[PDB]
């Protein structure tokens, strides 16, 4: 459950999406949400009525040949975001740097 | 050539005319040059007037017929200077109620009403109360219908016109295939879904089948005969993304205070 959220860009998951990977009743895949925000290792806020769980905090946890690869991706993504504004900017009001 | 035109067009021969108007185009240029050109109008230059608007107003309707509409054009244009000037003096005419009328369809069949309405005003200097409408009503009326939007009393009116097969039919059927494409423009933001023969009814289309070969064509996505609006809406809002005009049709939310910070510094 934590390790999903985490690779994942977005950090929500549906309730369908954690019911096939633990392999768990949709009843207990509710509690298993509640019990993990409750030991801290997890947090946010629970809809049941969009069936999401939406988190604001993982835990720090182990690194891994795999894990530092799928960190470093989606710096080099948040990267270009940040270089092409940037040029952007410097083409428009071209007159006044001063 | 020159009076065998005129005994061509009235025999009923109308492949007839084309072929032998280029040999005639020469001549026009000979006749072009026995009047000033309308600076002033004699009882002479009157015969020779009569010369020049003959030639072409004969070639006019006969393109109509053979469906050149590209050659239709190019001879009308040619009687405009005689139309112009000189009216009660030779410049008036049965033939030229005929041939004005046949004119404001083509505009309207190539679907351009910007000129159409410009066409207009200078006619209103022209007869339309001092020969009144009779056959130029057609047009207008039919213009009128479609920007209340009411097909149906566009439909009949061509209908009606399609009774009387003589050339004016020939920008009838035109006509009905620009009904068409109208309501097939309108169809996607109106509904989303339509049945079958919800989709036959609103095209003019007496035979399922004849409107399935128009939605190929027409590039609707009929499905289990069920079309779906939402796709074509989608494909050609992706086209208008695509182009470049694309920061400040957006607008972007930086691209604003920029423009705000350099003002006030110059």
């Amino acid at each position: 459950l934590i390790e999903t959220v985490f690779v994942k860009n977005i950090r929500m998951l549906s309730f369908e999406d954690i019911s096939k990977a633990t392999h768990l009743p949709k009843d207990n895949v509710e509690h298993l949400v509640m019990r993990a925000i409750s030991l801290g290792l997890l947090k946010g806020s629970i809809d049941q009525v969009n069936e999401l769980v939406t988190i604001s905090w993982v835990q720090p946890r182990i690194i891994s040949g795999d894990q530092i690869t799928k960190m470093k991706d989606r710096l080099v993504e948040w990267n270009d975001q940040v270089e092409k504004l940037g040029k952007k900017m410097e083409a428009r009001g071209q007159s006044i740097w001063v | 050539l020159t009076k065998s035109l005129s005994i061509a067009f009235e025999n009923g021969d109308y492949a007839a005319c084309e072929k032998l108007l280029p040999p005639i185009k020469i001549e026009l240029i000979k006749n072009n040059l026995l009047i000033p050109d309308l600076s002033i109008q004699n009882d002479i230059y009157l015969n020779d007037l009569m010369i020049t608007k003959r030639i072409l107003e004969v070639g006019a309707l006969a393109s109509i017929q053979t469906f050149n509409f590209d050659s239709f054009e190019n001879y009308f244009n040619q009687l405009k200077p005689y139309y112009f000037s000189n009216n009660h003096k030779l410049s008036e005419s049965d033939k030229k109620s005929k041939l004005i009328s046949l004119y404001l369809l083509n505009l309207l069949s190539q679907n351009n009403t910007t000129k159409f309405h410009s066409e207009l005003q200078y006619l209103d200097k022209h007869i339309k109360n001092l020969e009144d409408d009779s056959l130029l009503s057609y047009p207008i009326k039919l213009d009128r219908w479609l920007m209340e939007g009411s097909y149906q009393k566009a439909w009949d009116l061509l209908q009606s016109g399609s009774q009387n097969i003589s050339e004016f039919d020939s920008f009838t059927d035109i006509l009905k295939s620009a009904i068409r494409d109208e309501i097939a423009k309108n169809t996607e933001l109106s509904y989303d879904f339509l049945p079958l023969s919800n989709i036959k009814a609103l095209l003019f289309f007496n035979n399922e089948k004849e409107t399935e070969k128009f939605a190929l064509e027409r590039n609707w996505p009929i499905v289990n005969s069920k079309v779906y609006f939402n796709n074509q809406s989608k494909e050609k809002a992706d086209y208008e993304d695509e182009m470049m005009h694309e920061e400040d049709q957006k607008t972007n939310i930086i691209e604003k205070a920029m423009d705000y910070a350099i003002s006030i510094e110059n």
